[PDB]
């Protein structure tokens, strides 16, 4: 119990959880807009995309991927 | 020989904690010792991990005490160890010195350990005053204030003295700042003192509550006194775990959490409890400079003390009058306490200074007076002509 | 000092959490909460007290939220630089109704209201110390009492002239259960709060107490036993002596 | 007692015994402890407020 | 018996400073450990009054460092020791490693010895890259992110290891006041394995450049080792009054000026120069936990140091293969720390995998293979038959 | 990296503080802020530096107060807790132009312009980069090289792509002192500016490492005198060996 008490002391501390989220709206941001943001000590992209840019997405043959992965 | 006595390190943790010769009729009073270093412990590893999450400051600090107690986890328990663990470290330290006045321990050859104690009681006083004035709360402000301002009455350099203590002009953003450097500091000399206390006492061996050797009946350190200092240090974790859990700002004054505010005065500045009869010997005094000088004196008595002792028998066990007059000198002492906890009212002034003289009698006149006297009664009770 | 200074001794009232294994009655936060937010908060800040910590002790989730969502904050500035608010989230802290500290002091004829987010454990008496300082204003201070003009009268304040006003009326406050909402009703509703404020981890302070001392009483005693155990070939010891020849 | 030194002779699985009987220990402690600490205060706390609330 | 030979603490002092019996055919090599010392004391002092001016928060680190470099009295004084004598305290124990390796000290009956001067070594790392990233610069922010990752390697645990590092989701406010605590508090080990490093010295009194005993011309340590020390003091604290007040800022790395930023990432991310052959010997392996396991293993293959030296005379004085193979080994280590200051770029990829190869196999194959062969040298020399 | 991503080496210009006894230029020092002042500081900020760090090193008592008094701070609210401006004063630092961050990238293309506090010790070269850097610009990128829109081009920036502009011209501000102000002028007296601003120890650090290195010099002659002295003993000591007579 001592070295969960000496220990557990050294964790995240109660205001550091308080803003591990951020809950951005999506009715806020336009069509043709990027937002970054800093959340969680990290940059974080934000863009709302049109169909066109889906089909562009999700029709990119694999092989010109390092990785490959689908869009959804 | 064996693997503890022929290894360098472990031939140091045989020879102090292992097969050292301890006097068999020493009482629980003689476990002060230990509790102490555990207490020490406890303050230090309290110390470090509270100070991963403190900001020193001055418009960071208070703040920062109670992102402590609210936002870290288990951060209460640190806190409240940490102030009431510091209130238990002065409670056994009064206990042991009152256990090395009452059993003579401090008499030859045992000088040069009285006097290394007596450094390691300036040294946790100075650093119990400095980690007090790092909660900056209002107390905190006014005590460092008043205190420096009685290291003001210097003659022709005080002053001088002053502005490079406070680093400026009052107790401010450098003085919190270097007071936590400090008290993050002075606790490391007190280990480096208690090492050094360690050496004194090994080089003589303890004392026993009769007075008279120990060479005789020796019995060694490990399972005997290794459980009998576990028995008092279950017990001490006990009575810090109900003043923790329980009761934990009991001991504490509550102005402490009013934030540090330079211009709103409290109704009565008093210090943490412990420091309260050396505030009264110092308010006492009609005087500033004197009272600084008598508030000094009032631990170098502790250094005259050797010398005064005039009894051939060590220690007051087997003697009426100077049992009585101790116990006359530690309730005294209390008294004190009390006295500078009240304000300088008619007549606390009279009996603050009463209280100081029968202080100075104990340690300068009634010490010496009665150990004559009860030598004599010891020589003629049994000597016939 | 006479007693008028030093003020006048609270009583000692039973609180529903005093004793050694009796918690907070999370109902009594909940309506101190509402009390709170209708009568004091106009002039008290509460500014160590988070929204995330009412979440789970006197509220809901969504109810902290909607609560926190009606205050306005200052959000990060926007692409040109202009600032900008944003309405309040969990993380964020209770705030005061006065901007600084001389708005305080001018809309309080110069008196300072002192932040209540620790003004229980900061007073003597405590809790009884808020109780009778909230239920303990006279009708009309005693006789031979000049009062400067703005200040109030309660034995309980050091000094007897205070700079609040009497704000705890019968059934200014209604209860979201039904209770009758009588002054002492409201000022023991606020004095638990506050109680909650100053000290959230109580709960848990007195349950992790439990368990310590429990431990710690089972240790002691079991460390009785192994001293009086590892010490009994010492304790019953015996010598005897029979003095030697002494030609040698 | 009895005859049994398989839990004392050997320093081993004395010391396993110990370290089990305190993870079991832990565990039935605190579940027992919390039971007993929100059995003594029934409808203070919030889990009783809650329910109460409609 | 003398006064310093009774007394209990200044018998201490005899026998480590005053009569300490040390060969006489020393050269200045054996003095570095002295060097180190002097050093030391001047790390921490400068540390402690530099403290008490710093404010650990993360919005006001760098700030409080300028705060010291501009508005207080001889701060740039401070902190150019401080980091300057640093970058010393390493040279000076760089050099007082390659004296332990070159004249065979770690050798029987100096194990343990060399053991804490390991164990002091690692916690000296340990106290510098904590410091470092006190300064919370661009290098210091971005080393800290990258060391800590290099934590996130362990398998199934080092996530949660990281977060609790952090004491957050990355290098933010608890990270740096951890950082401070912990770098105000590792010195202090350091001092104490020190004072044991001290004592396992003690226990068989030093070596000799020649290998052989130096039990039959003894010298003591007052006025002759105490003046050849201080000879070395004074050029010591020449050199270093040359590089802080004449070039300061040439060891350190200029991007630590630049504030800490976690968005911009530096162009070339590289930790202050003495801790770059290790992180040479880290990049040089293409996994991480295989990197990080390999750049511990460069701390500890010291450590199987003594059981591989199989030659028969103590110290590389006499022989010439183990003398020249030891001095590739030091231009290897050099090569090294000029490998990892580069980028990981064609061919030094190449040339760290093969440096970092020929340390590892110094430390494994070219002392055991060589020590044999230069015995049998020895033997078929001057044995006829 | 080529040499285009990690940039031109800035060449050894002959500066009138290199050396370990030269000091600064004050009257450049003087001419580089009002460089400063009337070309950088639309888009620069100064913020670690004092207005009390310039009296008696580049203007006079009164000339820092009459230019401090020309900008505006906060001053602590008045009786009713509105916010009001004071004019500047010693005590004060020098302000920059943007407000926060945010402007200061919607201002300049979004490219942050760093604070210029410290800039002549945080870039590898130091005076010699940045002297390059202002009197670099070509009148036109080298034939290849497709600059973004709204960037420039001088090779000592690392990767060629700078986001300033070419801002020093010939003649355009006049100097008190009558010195023809071409831009290789005010580039060099705006570097040696900015090395007062990063260092402003540095005369009092020159003079004091110079009495450093004279006492220590001293010192380790002397005890080398003194070594030499006291292992004289040691050093003629001699041993002769008849060896002993083998019967006992
Ligand atoms: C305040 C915060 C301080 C925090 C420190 C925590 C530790 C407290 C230490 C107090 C102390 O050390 O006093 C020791 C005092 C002298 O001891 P002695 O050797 O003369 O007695 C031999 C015993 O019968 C041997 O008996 P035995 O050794 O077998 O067990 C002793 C006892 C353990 O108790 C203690 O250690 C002190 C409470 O076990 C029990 O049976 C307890 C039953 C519940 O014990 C006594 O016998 C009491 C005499 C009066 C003392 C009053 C103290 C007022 C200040
Ligand atoms: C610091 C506080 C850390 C506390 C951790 C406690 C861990 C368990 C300790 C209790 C334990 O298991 O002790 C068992 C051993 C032996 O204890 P013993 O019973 O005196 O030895 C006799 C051995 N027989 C003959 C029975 C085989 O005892 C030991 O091995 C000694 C361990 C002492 C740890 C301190
Ligand atoms: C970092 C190491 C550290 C050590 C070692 C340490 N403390 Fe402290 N101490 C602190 C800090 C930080 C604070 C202020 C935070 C607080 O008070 O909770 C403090 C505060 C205190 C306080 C005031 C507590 C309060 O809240 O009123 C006292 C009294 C005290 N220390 C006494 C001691 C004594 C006595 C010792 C050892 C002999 C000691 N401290 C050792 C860190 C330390
Ligand atoms: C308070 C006690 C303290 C001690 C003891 C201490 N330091 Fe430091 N050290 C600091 C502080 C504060 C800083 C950050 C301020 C600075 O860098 O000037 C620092 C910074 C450093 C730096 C970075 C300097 C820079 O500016 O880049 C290094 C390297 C360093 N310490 C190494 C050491 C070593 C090696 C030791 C001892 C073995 C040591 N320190 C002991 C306080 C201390
Ligand atoms: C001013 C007096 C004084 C102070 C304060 C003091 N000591 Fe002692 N200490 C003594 C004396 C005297 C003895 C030996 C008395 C005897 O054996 O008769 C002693 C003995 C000890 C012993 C041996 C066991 C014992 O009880 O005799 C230990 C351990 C010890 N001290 C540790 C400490 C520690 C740790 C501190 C605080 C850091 C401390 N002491 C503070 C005077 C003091
Ligand atoms: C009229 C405005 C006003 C309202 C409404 C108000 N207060 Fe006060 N309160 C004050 C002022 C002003 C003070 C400062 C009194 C002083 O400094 O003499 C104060 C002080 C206090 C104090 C500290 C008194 C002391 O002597 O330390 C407490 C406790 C307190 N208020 C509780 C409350 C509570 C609970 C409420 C909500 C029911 C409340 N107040 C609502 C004006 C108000
Ligand atoms: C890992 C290697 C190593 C490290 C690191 C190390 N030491 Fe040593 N040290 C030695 C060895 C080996 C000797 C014995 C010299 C010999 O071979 O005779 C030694 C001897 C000494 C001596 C005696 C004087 C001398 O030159 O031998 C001192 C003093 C000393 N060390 C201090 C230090 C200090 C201080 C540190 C750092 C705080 C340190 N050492 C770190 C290995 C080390
Ligand atoms: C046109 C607006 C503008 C003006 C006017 C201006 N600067 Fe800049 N300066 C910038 C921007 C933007 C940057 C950073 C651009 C980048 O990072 O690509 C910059 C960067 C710098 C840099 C460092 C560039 C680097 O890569 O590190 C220095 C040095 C500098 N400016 C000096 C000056 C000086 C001196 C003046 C006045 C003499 C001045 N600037 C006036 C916009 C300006
Ligand atoms: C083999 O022969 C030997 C040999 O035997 C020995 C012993 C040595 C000597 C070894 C040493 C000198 C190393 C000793 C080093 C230590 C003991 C480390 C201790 C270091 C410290 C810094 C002690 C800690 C003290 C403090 C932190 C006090 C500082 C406090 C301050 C400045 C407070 C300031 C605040 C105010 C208000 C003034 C040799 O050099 C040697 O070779 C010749
Ligand atoms: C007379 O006979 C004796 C006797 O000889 C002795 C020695 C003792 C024992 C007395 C003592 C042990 C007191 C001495 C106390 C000290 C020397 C204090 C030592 C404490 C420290 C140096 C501080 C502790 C420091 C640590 C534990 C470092 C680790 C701390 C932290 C925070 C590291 C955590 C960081 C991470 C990242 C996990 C007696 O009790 C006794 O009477 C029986
Ligand atoms: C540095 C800090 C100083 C604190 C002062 C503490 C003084 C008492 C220390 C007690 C150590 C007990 C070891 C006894 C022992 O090993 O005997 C061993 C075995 O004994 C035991 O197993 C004891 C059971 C386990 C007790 C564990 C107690 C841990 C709680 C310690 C709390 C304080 C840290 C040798 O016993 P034997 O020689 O009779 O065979
Ligand atoms: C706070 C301390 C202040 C200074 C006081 C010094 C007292 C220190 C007490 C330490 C007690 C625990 C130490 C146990 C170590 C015993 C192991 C040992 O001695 O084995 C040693 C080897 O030690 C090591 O390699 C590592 C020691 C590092 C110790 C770091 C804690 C075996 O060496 P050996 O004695 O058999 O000699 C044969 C020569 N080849
Ligand atoms: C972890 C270890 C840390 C370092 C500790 C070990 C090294 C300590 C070295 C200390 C050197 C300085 C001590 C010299 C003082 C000698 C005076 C003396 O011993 O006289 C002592 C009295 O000392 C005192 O009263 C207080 C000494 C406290 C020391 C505070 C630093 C008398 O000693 P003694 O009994 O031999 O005299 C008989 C008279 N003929
Ligand atoms: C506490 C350990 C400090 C050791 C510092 C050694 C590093 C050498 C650089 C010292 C520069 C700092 C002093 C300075 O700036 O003075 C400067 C003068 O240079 C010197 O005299 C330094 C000589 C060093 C002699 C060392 C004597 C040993 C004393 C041991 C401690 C009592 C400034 O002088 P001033 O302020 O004008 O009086």
């Amino acid at each position: 119990s001592t070295v969960e008490t000496f220990i557990s002391s050294m964790t995240a501390t109660a205001d550091v959880l308080a803003m591990a989220k951020v809950e951005v709206n999506l009715a806020a941001i336009p069509l043709g807009k990027n937002v970054v943001v800093k959340w969680q000590g990290k940059p974080v992209f934000i863009r709302h995309r049109t169909p066109h840019e889906i089909q562009e997405a999700n029709s990119v043959d694999m092989s010109a991927l390092k990785d490959p992965q689908t869009d959804a | 020989m064996a693997f503890r006595k022929s290894n360098v390190y472990l031939s140091l943790v045989n020879s102090y904690i292992i097969d050292s010769p301890q006097p068999s009729s020493i009482n629980y009073w003689w476990n002060m010792g230990s509790l102490l270093g555990l207490c020490l412990v406890i303050q230090i590893v309290t110390g470090i991990f509270m100070a991963m999450h403190y900001s020193s400051n001055i418009e960071l600090a208070f703040s920062s005490v109670e992102h402590i107690m609210r936002d870290v986890h288990n951060g209460y328990i640190l806190r409240y160890l940490h102030a009431n663990g510091a209130s238990f470290f002065f409670m056994v330290m009064f206990m042991h010195m009152a256990k090395g006045l009452y059993y003579g321990s401090y008499r030859s050859p045992r000088v040069t350990l009285w006097n290394v104690g007596v450094i390691i009681f300036i040294l946790t006083i100075a650093t119990a005053f400095l980690g007090y004035c790092c909660v900056y709360g209002q107390m905190s402000h006014w005590g460092a204030t008043v205190i420096t301002n009685l290291f003001s009455a210097i003659p022709f350099v005080g002053n001088d003295i002053v502005s490079w203590l406070w680093g400026g002009f009052s107790v401010s953003n450098p003085t919190i700042q270097r007071f936590f450097a400090l008290h993050y500091l002075v606790p490391f000399i007190i280990a480096a003192m208690v090492i050094m206390h360690l050496m004194a006492l090994h080089i003589h061996g303890s004392s026993n509550p009769l007075g008279i050797t120990g060479n005789l009946d020796r019995i060694p350190m490990h399972s005997y006194f290794i459980f009998k200092d576990l028995v008092t240090v279950f017990l001490f974790m006990l009575i810090l775990a109900l003043f923790v859990f329980y009761s934990p700002n009991t001991l504490g004054h509550p102005d402490n959490y009013i934030p540090g505010n330079p211009l709103v005065t409290p109704a009565s500045i008093v210090p943490e409890w412990y420091l309260l009869p050396f505030y009264a010997i110092l308010r006492s005094i009609p005087d500033k400079l004197l009272g600084v000088i008598t508030m000094f004196a009032a631990i170098l008595v502790l250094l005259v003390l050797p010398f005064t002792d005039r009894s051939v028998v060590r220690g007051n066990t087997f003697k009426v009058l100077s049992k009585f007059f101790f116990f006359i000198f530690v309730f005294n002492f209390v008294l004190l306490g009390q006295i500078g906890a009240c304000h300088v009212e008619v007549p606390y002034v009279l009996m603050g200074q009463i209280a100081t003289f029968i202080y100075f009698a104990y340690f300068l006149i009634i010490v010496p007076v009665i150990s004559t006297i009860e030598n004599v009664l010891f020589y003629i009770g049994r000597v016939n002509k | 000092m006479t007693a008028a200074e030093h003020g006048l001794h609270a009583p000692a009232y039973a609180w529903s959490h005093n004793g050694p294994f009796e918690t907070f009655d999370h109902a009594s936060i909940r309506r101190g909460y509402q009390v709170y937010r209708e009568v004091c908060a106009a002039c008290h800040s509460l500014d160590r007290v988070a929204w995330r910590t009412l979440v789970g002790v006197s509220h809901t989730n969504e109810e902290v939220r909607n609560m926190a969502e009606e205050f306005e904050y200052d959000d990060e500035p926007d692409e040109q630089g202009n600032p900008k608010k944003r309405p309040g989230k969990l993380s964020d802290y209770i705030p005061g109704p006065y901007p600084n500290e001389q708005a305080a002091r001018a809309a309080n004829q110069g008196a300072l209201p002192p932040d209540l987010s620790l003004i229980v454990k900061a007073r003597h008496g405590g809790c009884d110390y808020i109780f009778s300082l909230l239920t303990g204003y006279p009708d009309e201070p005693p006789a031979g009492v000049a009062l400067p003009p703005g200040s109030n009268y309660n034995p309980y304040f050091p000094g007897g002239s205070i700079a609040m006003a009497r704000v705890l009326f019968d059934d200014m406050v209604e209860y979201e259960d039904g209770t009758p909402a009588t002054t002492s009703q409201m000022a023991k509703d606020v004095t638990t709060f506050l109680n909650w404020c100053a000290e959230p981890e109580h709960d848990e302070r007195k349950r992790l107490g439990l368990k310590t001392v429990i431990i710690l009483s089972s240790l002691y005693l079991l460390s009785i036993w192994v001293k009086k155990f590892k010490w009994a070939g010492i304790k019953t010891r015996k010598f005897v002596f029979n003095p030697p020849k002494p030609r040698k | 007692s009895s005859l049994y030194k398989t839990f004392f002779k050997r320093n081993a699985v004395f010391v396993g015994t110990i370290f089990a009987g305190a993870f079991v220990f832990q565990t039935v402690f605190d579940t027992a402890i919390t039971s007993w600490y929100e059995n003594h205060n029934k409808g203070k706390l919030w889990k009783d407020v809650k329910a109460r609330i409609a």
